[PDB]
RNA sequence: AAAAAUAACAAUACAGGACUCUUUCGAGGCCCUGUAAUUGGAAUGAGUCCACUUUAAAUCCUUUAACGAGGAUCCAUUGGAGGGCAAGUCUGGUCGCAGCAGCCGCGGUAAUUCCAGCUCCAAUAGCGUAUAUUAAAGUUGCUGCAGUUAAAAAGCUCGUA
RNA sequence: CAGACACCAUGGUGCACCUGACUCCUGAGG
């Protein structure tokens, strides 16, 4: 949270989410990434360098999140057959 | 209840009687005195002795 | 004479990489939003300037088979003046053993709360940026930020939790029951605690999301075990 | 909640509070002058009387006294009243048609301590204060 | 005519830890009682919020100006606010003993003849300075930037020069009359 | 309603801390705060008072020759100290008695609530008390109330204002 | 589930109680 034309008030700047646009706050539960590998394609064999989405208490204990992950993880690609 | 007969009054006081102490010293007036409860509270003896005991505590 | 003593013991992850000062504050472990299960981190962080307050030393009870039973429950309360508290509820036996153990819940619980301002962005923060409210058992704190040389205008309970939060200026009102301290505490605690949970338009420029302490320093962190 | 909230319900409004003030205690007993005309004070602040009789009087349980009160009929007012004596073995120095001056207790129209229609104390016996004769500044002049 | 009280009294009587503060500055700066704490606990309360006031105003409206430059123009005069700040938003940040410090007792200690915030206040009210030609018998005071310049023994203190009243005449006669045996 | 006096400063005798010396103990050391013993100069009006001034004429103020502080004094008070509530795990006396007590409650014999003394606290030339009204009180709820069960949806529908 | 199933009233009281600082200090040596 800046102050003024960009000085730095705060403790800390929070994960986001992008699955509903809310904020992982202080120290909830329920609140982890998802660290999945890239594969460099073609030749196989994982090579980093990982896609990462964050998942926060809201949507998991309103069960969305199997859906949402897949949605997110296909619009910047990549995973075979699709 | 409603009754109407007193008996007992000034029992108490009937047996208890007043004396004095009087002076060495004045009890202090105004500025002065107010000054001196901060002196004496505060910078004397800077306080490092004690803790957890009242101005006239026997605690 | 008697003298304190300290030891580590990890069950987890996280504790090793304390000690071995991977993580270096409080606040990359807020970030991540990962429990805190161990009292040392919190003591080899800080462990300076963490002043406890016991808000109440109150009885409570229940009746055993014969006769009465009793016991006490204490309330703690923990902080720095730099914008991190905690609150910890004990209750135990004796008066001592109660306020011992709600030392160390409280220490376990410790968050970080946002400080903001009232309207300034010069010479740093002396309030909160959003007007926050808690709410215990019909009991609502409202908390409104206040401009500087106001002070805190506020019910001793709620001042003293402010005061460590580093919330040097700020109008209450609270409304409900007024004879409970336990709940005025604890909802003073949960509106506080809310104004990281508020998002603001200069909190809204996103990020790129961690890739987990857990897997970074996963080699680094086989002992004997991952 | 339960109000209307229209774009000219302003009467209806400014009628209906006025309607549901009325229902309170606190309210009620003034506004209607209930206060005056039941107990002495209220339209009073102090009220001076001729002291009628000196009771003694056996306090109601919970706790086990002669509570010791005297009837004073207010010159003012012109009703009759028992107002307690305060201060220890201060009943003494009322003597029947000797004046005192009264004043409300502390409830303000309701009754007071352990004792049911005491709602008042005395403030001064002989006009000259009851206070003043407890420490011995001033004598009973009569 | 019209009259004004100059203190206020807070909603809580007791509140052991402000007492405490309230003696403390009572006890640096060498006032006479809590009276003179809610004197300044008065003044500075208004003072923030007419700048309060004028910054919550629409700006370049002729009002805030005004009021705004008359507010900051009689801090500095007094010496208690600076111009190298100079705005609402510092005037908020002033507490009870930026006002103190300015007074006219506690110059008389920085400067002269007092040898403590006790005795400072004592010589003032005994008349032993003038603040220019002019003895001020006022500890609560208040003098402004080039007042303390001026501020000097009296020639109604008869040391530091002055003629002789009846209590130089009456340590000369403790040498006439205490030493002259009559 | 305004100003804010009824003493301020050293000395010494002590209780103390930065500094120095000493292994430490200890001693020296400046700033003093109190508490003795009294002081030493040094000061000031409260009173007292020629004179000048004030004013219709006066008074008082603001002006001043000559006077006015070593102390239990030139000598401040009014409430509180069980809880709310700041300050007695007081000492004597009483013992559910006298009283205390807005309210909660004390007192029935080892009374931290009484009655005195002592000490301490708070405010301080003021403070206590009674009472009206206001705030707190979102316990009248426009902003901003509650109504399943805590006080509270008309038996139900039509229906005009 | 799918055997039998009756009168019976009354009665009083107090003290449950609230804070942290590890020595038997070793005492030939130390």
């Amino acid at each position: 949270m800046q102050s003024n034309a960009g000085e730095f008030v705060d403790l800390y700047v929070p994960r986001k989410c992008s699955a509903s646009n809310r904020i992982i706050g202080a120290k909830d539960h329920a609140s982890i990434p998802m660290n999945v590998a890239e594969v460099d394609k073609v030749t196989g064999r994982f090579n980093g360098q990982s896609k990462t989405y964050a998942i926060c208490g809201a949507i998991r204990r309103m069960g969305e999140s199997d859906d949402s992950i897949l949605r997110l993880a296909k619009s910047h690609g990549i995973v075979s057959q699709n | 209840k409603v009754h109407g007969s007193l008996a007992r009054v000034g029992k108490v006081r009937g047996q208890t009687l007043k004396v004095a102490k009087q002076e060495k010293k004045k009890k202090r007036t105004g500025r002065a005195k107010r000054r001196m409860q901060y002196n004496r509270r505060f910078v004397n003896v800077v306080p490092t002795f004690g803790k957890k005991k009242g101005p006239n505590a026997n605690s | 004479g008697k003298a304190g003593d300290k030891e580590w013991l990890p069950v987890t992850k996280l504790g090793r990489l304390v000690k071995d000062m991977k993580i270096k504050s409080l606040e990359e472990i807020y970030l991540f939003s990962l429990p805190i299960k161990e009292s040392e981190i919190i003591d080899f962080f800080l462990g300076a300037a963490l002043k406890d307050k016991v808000l109440k030393i109150m009885p409570v009870q229940k009746q055993t088979q014969a006769g009465q039973r009793t016991r006490f429950k204490a309330f703690v309360a923990i902080g720095d003046y730099n914008g991190h508290v905690g609150l910890g509820m004990k209750c135990s036996k004796e008066v001592a053993t109660a306020i011992r153990g709600a030392i160390i819940l409280a220490k376990l619980s410790i968050v970080p709360v946002r400080r903001g301002y009232w309207g300034n962005k010069i010479g740093k923060p002396h309030t909160v940026r959003c007007k926050v409210t808690g709410r215990c058992g019909s009991v609502l704190v409202r908390l409104i930020p206040a401009p500087r040389g106001t002070g805190i205008i506020s019910a001793p309970v709620p001042k003293k939790l402010l005061l460590m939060a580093g919330i040097d200026d700020c109008y209450t009102s609270a409304g409900g029951c007024t004879a409970t301290l336990g709940n005025f505490a604890k909802a003073t605690f949960d509106a506080i605690s809310k104004t990281y949970s508020y998002l603001t338009p200069d909190l809204w420029k996103e990020t790129v999301f961690t890739k987990s302490p857990y897997q970074e320093f996963t080699d680094h962190l086989v002992k004997t075990h991952t | 909640m339960g109000k209307c909230r229209g774009l000219r319900t302003a009467r209806k409004l400014r009628s209906h509070r006025r309607d549901q003030k009325w229902h309170d205690k606190q309210y009620k007993k003034a506004h209607l002058g209930t206060a005056l005309k039941a107990n002495p004070f209220g339209g009073a602040s102090h009220a001076k009387g001729i002291v009628l009789e000196k009771v003694g009087v056996e306090a109601k349980q919970p706790n086990s006294a002669i509570r010791k009160c005297v009837r004073v009929q207010l010159i003012k007012n012109g009703k009759k009243i028992t107002a307690f004596v305060p201060n220890d073995g201060c009943l003494n120095f009322i003597e029947e048609n000797d004046e005192v001056l009264v004043a409300g207790f502390g409830r303000k129209g309701h009754a007071v301590g352990d004792i049911p229609g005491v709602r008042f104390k005395v403030v001064k016996v002989a006009n000259v204060s009851l206070l003043a004769l407890y420490k011995g500044k001033k004598e009973r002049p009569r | 005519w019209v009259c004004r009280k100059t203190y206020v009294t807070p909603r809580r009587p007791f509140e052991k830890s402000r007492l405490d503060q309230e003696l403390k500055l009572i006890g640096e700066y060498g006032l006479r009682n809590k009276r003179e704490v809610w004197r300044v606990k008065f003044t500075l309360a208004k003072i923030r919020k007419a700048a309060r006031e004028l910054l919550t105003l629409d700006e370049k409206d002729p009002r805030r100006l005004f009021e705004g430059n008359a507010l900051l123009r009689r801090l500095v005069r007094i010496g208690v606010l600076d111009e190298g700040k100079m705005k609402l938003d510092y005037i908020l940040g002033l507490k009870i003993e930026d006002f103190l410090e300015r007074r006219l007792q506690t110059q008389v200690f920085k400067l002269g003849l007092a040898k403590s915030i006790h005795h400072a206040r004592v010589l003032i009210r005994q008349r032993h300075i003038r603040v220019r030609k002019q003895v001020v018998n006022i500890p609560s005071f208040i003098v402004r930037l080039d007042s303390q310049k001026h501020i000097d023994f009296s020639l109604r203190s008869p040391y530091g020069g002055g003629r002789p009243g009846r209590v130089k005449r009456k340590n000369a006669k403790k040498g006439q009359g205490g030493a002259g045996a009559g």
